[PDB]
């Protein structure tokens, strides 16, 4: 079924399977009352883990590989799907993180949290630079399926055959969601030219999100 | 801690 | 601006004349010998590293502040990359050094070796099995330098703005060269903008090797 | 070795 789509039915397939946006437990009626930053984060992002596996299930390709496998690219990537989550739902809020739609918080609360402020920063710079570049909707539905199919490729078995066609499978797939990114912005109007610019830029943020994401289950194994 | 994160997995992927 | 005034077929010569000496080890195992003999080699080949830094295009424009913290933040990408690129033609085998070839039981040398010694190698054979090519190779080598700390300079700074768009007009240029490398090779549009994807994603499975690295590195310290 | 990175980086610049 994934390798049949063509880039609008895979634009359609990937916004339809997105997750709910969760609200936070936080009463912001009650100010003044003890409320726990980590307790907060953690109820938030355990909740969202529950609705990310459902959301894995749904993204084209994912149900063809074995059971290991869809585990392992979910155990790899989930922190950094939470995280351009994260970003891309900021990225109106400059200055600020927009954990849930009642959980706004300023970039000095990261400071509330041991070692917590460096990968806020990140997080802030890394949401600053898809307002800089107009990221689109349809654009981070592929970004956000490339982590997934992407972060765990690599670290299967290797040089067992089983493992050979399951790399094989993902490949195509990856290679079917750039044919959709290309597609959207030829659409929108960019050269040739701009359009290999604007990939290489937004695959390259990727990278980044990878290092954010392993500082932050650094910083995480430590509390 | 990485235990609870692979059983959560599995039961979200199967029913 | 230099840099920004190169042709496709002049930054890839540039880059192609940049590059470093390949440096041979000193060369009965334990942990400790081998650790002496890949550190001894890490070190020689981060002196040379930071004299081809400076002869990347666009690097030496910047300040001295962020060259340092780009060669800070990328410098066991660049050192991975290259091992990886010049073990490709010896499969289950990295090539530390032409006279310092490993294969991933002599990684279970050191504790905590072997989990980075696999992954190194899954990313040779991707290279393998993709024809990476030389000038591809270079390419790569140099988005690892100016991408990898460009995102955790300062900000809201006027001065960062500037070091920043530099860059990604840089990193721009270095695309072009990888895209027309590709068209000049044959491929269609879309099998160019494929490729490109390709191995641009390499990238961060480069970045996450670094980052396991520096974690097992500090971790014997 | 998280000085003398920093230090052997800067001497390989200005020289
Ligand atoms: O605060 C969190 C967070 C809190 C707890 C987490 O994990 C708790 C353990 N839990 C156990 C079961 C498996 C899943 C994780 C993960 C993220 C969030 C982030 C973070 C930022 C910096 C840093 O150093 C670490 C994390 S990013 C993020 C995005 C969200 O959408 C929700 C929470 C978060
Ligand atoms: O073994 C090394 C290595 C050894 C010592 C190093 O650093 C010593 C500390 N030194 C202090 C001064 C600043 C520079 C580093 C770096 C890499 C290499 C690597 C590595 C692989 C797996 C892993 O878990 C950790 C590292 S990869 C590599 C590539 C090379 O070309 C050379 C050495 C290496």
């Amino acid at each position: 079924l994934a390798l049949s789509l063509t880039a609008d039915q895979m634009v359609s397939a990937l916004l339809d399977a997105e997750p709910p946006i969760l609200y936070s437990e936080y009463d912001p009626t009650r100010p003044f009352s003890e409320a726990s930053m980590m307790g907060l984060l953690t109820n938030l992002a355990d909740r969202e883990l529950v609705h990310m596996i459902n959301w894995a299930k749904r993204v084209p390709g994912f149900v063809d590989l074995t059971l290991h496998d869809q585990v392992h690219l979910l155990e790899c990537a989930w922190l950094e799907i939470l995280m351009i989550g994260l970003v891309w739902r900021s990225m109106e809020h400059p200055g600020k993180l927009l954990f849930a739609p009642n959980l706004l918080l300023d970039r000095n609360q990261g400071k509330c949290v041991e070692g917590m402020v460096e990968i806020f920063d990140m997080l802030l710079a890394t949401s600053s630079r898809f307002r800089m570049m107009n990221l689109q909707g349809e654009e981070f539905v592929c970004l956000k399926s490339i982590i997934l199919l992407n972060s765990g490729v690599y670290t299967f078995l290797s040089s067992t055959l089983k493992s050979l066609e399951e790399k094989d499978h993902i490949h195509r797939v990856l290679d079917k969601i750039t044919d959709t990114l290309i597609h959207l912005m030829a659409k929108a109007g960019l050269t040739l030219q701009q359009q290999h610019q604007r990939l290489a830029q937004l695959l390259l943020i990727l990278s980044h999100i990878r290092h954010m994401s392993n500082k932050g289950m650094e910083h995480l194994y430590s509390m | 801690d990485a235990f609870q994160l692979r059983q959560l997995i599995l039961r979200g992927l199967q029913d």
